[PDB]
C-alpha cells in the first residue's frame, strides 16, 4: 500500500550494508548498468509479498544467497516497512515493520522486530490487497506480454479473485483506461465460462478480433490496459513494473508514463527501466551500480538519471 | 550469400503489390507497435516451410491479409524471396497458400516439400533447425533452452539424425547377446559415426565460443564452457551449458542477469554458426534486456562480423543499436478495411558516420 | 510536400536515424501520410487528415 523503505544485506547482489533513502510517495524508477541487481532488488521486493520463491528445493533457495565473495552470507536481510496511514492494513500501525529473514536453512518472518513463522502473513497480505495466489501486479522482466494472451480460464479466475458483479464495471473501466492509452482503439470485455477481448487499434469501423493474433507489443498495452483496469476499479497495494516498456514503442512509453503520473497519486508504482521515457513520471528515482563484485544502491537526481539513460556510458 | 528482395501479397497484414526492398551486410528494421514488424520475419520463416502454428496463426487458413475479422480480402496469396552468392546465381523461393493448404515454387516451378527441403538444405540452411530464427521471446529462450532438446539441436545441425531412428532399436538387439560376437562388432559403427559426427560439431562451437564471447564482451574475464554430460555418449542427455561473466564467477545459467543471458544467447547464436555455417541470422529484438552500455558492443562484434562471414538483420527498438546498421529499412501501418502494413526503406551507409 | 534528405544534409548517422523512425513512427496516428514508389527514395512528407 506505500513501500517506504527497504533495507538490504547479501541478498543476491549487494553483501554489505545497503541502507537506501525511503521511496517516493507515488512513482520510483530504478536505472541501472547490465548486471547490476536491478530486478535482484524487484525480487528482494517480491520475496516477501509473494509465495513462488520460497516454496521450491533448497537448491535456487541456497544460491539465492550471495556467494560471490566466497563462503556463504549467514543472514540474507530484505525488509520492506509499510504504512497504514489509510487503515488499510488490519494492523492498526502507521508504520508496520515487515521482513523476511533467511540463511542457511531459516525462511522465516519478522513483523514489527518479532519472530514469526510464515504461517501468520497470507491472512493479513490478502486483508491488504496482496494477491499472492497469482503474480499478478508484479509483473516479471518480460512478462508483460503473457498476460494479454493467457487463456479465457485464467482471466476469469483473475476477475472471480478481484466476484460476480465486479466485473460489467470492470468492463467499463478497460474500455476507458485502452482509449486512454490508445486514442484509436476500442478493445472490450465480453462475457460468454471465460471472457474474451474484443481488441482493436486504428480501425474503429470492425476490426474487433482475437487475443492470441495481436501483435507482440499490442499484447503489454493490452496487458497492462487490464491491470489498470482492475485498479481503477478496485484500488491494489503497489505496482513493480519490471521493464513494462521494454517491448513497447516510445510512443506508447509516453502515453503510458503520462496517464500513469495521473494514476500514481492513488497507489504507488515502483517501476523499472532503461528508456528516458517512462522515468519522467517519478519524483525519487534511483541508481545501481555493481563495482568490486558487491553491488551498492544510491539515490540519483533526475538529471542523473537523464544523462545516463539518455546516451550511451561507454 | 544475401536476400536480394521479397514479394509478399495478401499474407498476414499485408495487402497490395509492395516488395520489401534490397538486404544488405547489416540491414536492420525499425517501426511502431502493431506494425507487423514480425511480419516480415513472419514471412522469411514462412518460406522455409513452418509447421504453422507459431505465428499467433492457427490451420493455417487465417493467414490471410485480415482473414480473422469476418471479412477475409481475399483466398490467393504468397510469399517469395530471392537468394544469391558471388556468381550471380538468382535462385528463387515462393509459397503460395490456396483452399486450405498450400504449395512451394522454386524460380516459378511447382515443387514438392521433398525436393524444397532438398534444394534449401543445399545452402547449408535446415528446414527444422530453428537455429537462426528467433521471436519476440525467444530471444531469452534461445539462452535457456532446456538442455534434454538441446542435444537434439546439436544433433540435429551435425547432420546426424537421419540415422538416430534406426540407432536405439540396435543397443536392444545387443542385448539378446555364434551370431552374439558377429552383432557385437556389427553395433559400434554407427556409434563411433554419430560419435565423431557430434564431436565435429561440438568441440567446434565449444572451442570457438569462448573466442566469439570473449569478442562479443571484450573482456577477457568473461568466457563460455559448454561441456555435456556422459562425454562417452555426449549425445544422449543434456548438453550443458555454463559462461564465466565479467563480474561474476562460475554460476548456474538459469539464474543469469538478464542482461548477460541474452549476450550468452548471442554467443551460442553466433557459435553455431562456426559449423554449418547458416546464411543469414534474423534477429527479432535481442534488445529487451540489453542496455546502452552493452548494445554497443553486440552491434560492433555484429558490425566486425557481418561483411566477412554472414549477414544479419536486426528487428529492434534501441536507437543506439539500429544505429550502427548499413541499413534501416521501416515498416509502418495504415488504415482501411484491415489493418493495413506496409515497409518503408531507406539507407544510411551514404550518409556521414555518427560523431 | 516536405522532402527529407535535403533536411538531413548535415547530419551524423544516430540523429539521422532518429529522425526518421521519428517520421516513420508519427504516420501511425495518421498525422502524415507517405508514399513510396522506388525502393531508395526520399518521400515528401503530405500530412494526413
Ligand atoms: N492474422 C492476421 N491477419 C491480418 N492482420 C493481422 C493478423 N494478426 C495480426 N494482424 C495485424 O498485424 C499486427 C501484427 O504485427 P506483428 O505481430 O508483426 O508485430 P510487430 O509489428 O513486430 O510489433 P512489435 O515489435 O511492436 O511487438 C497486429 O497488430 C494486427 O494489427
Ligand atoms: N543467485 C545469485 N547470487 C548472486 N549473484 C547473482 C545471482 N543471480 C544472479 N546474480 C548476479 O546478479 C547481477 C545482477 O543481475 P540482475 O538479476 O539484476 O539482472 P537483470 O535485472 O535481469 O538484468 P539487467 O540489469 O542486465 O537488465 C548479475 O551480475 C547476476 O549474474
Ligand atoms: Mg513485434
Ligand atoms: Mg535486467
Amino acid at each position: 500500500m506505500y513501500i517506504k523503505q527497504v533495507i538490504i544485506q547479501g541478498f543476491r547482489s549487494y553483501r554489505d550494508q545497503t541502507i537506501v533513502d525511503p521511496f517516493s510517495s507515488k512513482h520510483n524508477v530504478i536505472v541501472g548498468r547490465n548486471g547490476s541487481g536491478k530486478s535482484n532488488f524487484f525480487y528482494a521486493i517480491q520475496f516477501v509479498l509473494s509465495d513462488e520463491f520460497s516454496h521450491l528445493r533448497p537448491e535456487q533457495r541456497l544460491a539465492l544467497l550471495h556467494e560471490g565473495t566466497g563462503p556463504r552470507v549467514i543472514s540474507a536481510f530484505v525488509e520492506i516497512i509499510f504504512d497504514n496511514s489509510d487503515n488499510r492494513l488490519p494492523i492498526d500501525k502507521e508504520e508496520v515493520s515487515l521482513r523476511r529473514v533467511i540463511g542457511a536453512k531459516k525462511d522465516q518472518y519478522f513483523l514489527d522486530k518479532k519472530m514469526v513463522t510464515k504461517n501468520d502473513v497470507m491472512n493479513l497480505l490478502e486483508s491488504a490487497g496482496f494477491s499472492r495466489s497469482n503474480p499478478y501486479y508484479i509483473v516479471k522482466q518480460g512478462k508483460i506480454n503473457q498476460m494479454a494472451t493467457a487463456p479465457d480460464s485464467q482471466r476469469l479466475k483473475l476477475l472471480r479473485e478481484v466476484i460476480q458483479l465486479t466485473f460489467k464495471q470492470v468492463s467499463k473501466n478497460f474500455s476507458e483506461v485502452f482509449q486512454k492509452l490508445v486514442p484509436g482503439g476500442k478493445a472490450t470485455l465480453v462475457m460468454k465460462t471465460g471472457v474474451g477481448i474484443r481488441v482493436s487499434f486504428t480501425g474503429k469501423q470492425g476490426e474487433m478480433r482475437e487475443m492470441q493474433q495481436l501483435s507482440g507489443g499490442q499484447k503489454s498495452l493490452v496487458a497492462l490496459a487490464l491491470i489498470f483496469a482492475i485498479q481503477k476499479c478496485d484500488p491494489a497495494p503497489f505496482y513493480l513494473f519490471d521493464q513494462i516498456d521494454q517491448a513497447l514503442d516510445a510512443q506508447h512509453r509516453k502515453a503510458v508514463s503520462d496517464m500513469i503520473m495521473e494514476l500514481a497519486v492513488h497507489a504507488q508504482f515502483i517501476t523499472t527501466t532503461f528508456r528516458p521515457e517512462l522515468l519522467e513520471s517519478a519524483d525519487k528515482f534511483y541508481g545501481v551500480k555493481f563495482r568490486n563484485k558487491v553491488s551498492h544502491i544510491d539515490v540519483i537526481t533526475a538529471e542523473m538519471a537523464k544523462d545516463f539513460v539518455e546516451d550511451d556510458t561507454t | 550469400g544475401f536476400l536480394k528482395l521479397i514479394e509478399i501479397e495478401n499474407f498476414k497484414s499485408y495487402k497490395g503489390r509492395q516488395i520489401i526492398g534490397p538486404f544488405q551486410r547489416f540491414t536492420a528494421i525499425i517501426g511502431p507497435n502493431g506494425s507487423g514488424k514480425s511480419n516480415l520475419m513472419d514471412a522469411i520463416s514462412f518460406v522455409l516451410g513452418e509447421k504453422t502454428s507459431n505465428l499467433r496463426v492457427k490451420t493455417l487458413r487465417d493467414l490471410i491479409h485480415g482473414a480473422p475479422v469476418g471479412k477475409p480480402a481475399a483466398n490467393r496469396a504468397f510469399v517469395s524471396m530471392v537468394y544469391s552468392e558471388e556468381g550471380a546465381e538468382d535462385r528463387t523461393f515462393a509459397r503460395v497458400i490456396v483452399g486450405g493448404s498450400s504449395e512451394y515454387k522454386i524460380n516459378n516451378k511447382v515443387v514438392q516439400l521433398h525436393e524444397y527441403s532438398e534444394e534449401l538444405e543445399k545452402l547449408g540452411i535446415l528446414i527444422k533447425a530453428r537455429n537462426f530464427l528467433v521471436f519476440q521471446g525467444a530471444v531469452e529462450s534461445i539462452a535457456m533452452k532446456n538442455p534434454k532438446e538441446r542435444t537434439a539441436l546439436f544433433e540435429e545441425i551435425s547432420r546426424s539424425g537421419e540415422l538416430a531412428q534406426e540407432y536405439d532399436k540396435r543397443k536392444k538387439e545387443m542385448v539378446k547377446a555364434k551370431r552374439a560376437k558377429k552383432a557385437k562388432q556389427a553395433f559400434e559403427q554407427i556409434k563411433k559415426e554419430r560419435f565423431d559426427r557430434f564431436n565435429a560439431c561440438f568441440e567446434s562451437v565449444a572451442t570457438n565460443i569462448d573466442e566469439i564471447y570473449k569478442a562479443l564482451s571484450r573482456n577477457s574475464s568473461a568466457q563460455a564452457f559448454l561441456g555435456p554430460e556422459n562425454p562417452e555418449e555426449p549425445y544422449l542427455d543434456g548438453i550443458n551449458y555454463n559462461c564465466v561473466a565479467p563480474g561474476k564467477r562460475f554460476r548456474p545459467m538459469d539464474n543469469l542477469s538478464g542482461g548477460e543471458k541474452t549476450v550468452a544467447a548471442l554467443a551460442l547464436l553466433f557459435a553455431i554458426h562456426s559449423y554449418k555455417p547458416a546464411p543469414f541470422f534474423v534477429l527479432d529484438q535481442i534488445d529487451a534486456a540489453l542496455d546502452n552500455t552493452n548494445i554497443g558492443k553486440v552491434a560492433n562484434y555484429i558490425k566486425e562480423q557481418s561483411t566477412c562471414n554472414f549477414q544479419a538483420i536486426v528487428i529492434s527498438l534501441k536507437e543506439e543499436f539500429y544505429t550502427k546498421a548499413e541499413s534501416l529499412i521501416g515498416v509502418y501501418p495504415e488504415q482501411g478495411d484491415c489493418v493495413i502494413s506496409k515497409v518503408l526503406t531507406f539507407d544510411l551507409t551514404k550518409y556521414p558516420d555518427a560523431n | 510536400s516536405i522532402s527529407l534528405l535535403e533536411l538531413c544534409r548535415n547530419t551524423n548517422r544516430k540523429q539521422a536515424a532518429a529522425k526518421f523512425y521519428s517520421f516513420l513512427v508519427l504516420k501511425k496516428q495518421q498525422a502524415i501520410e507517405l508514399t513510396q514508389e522506388e525502393p531508395y527514395s526520399d518521400i515528401i512528407a503530405t500530412p494526413g487528415p
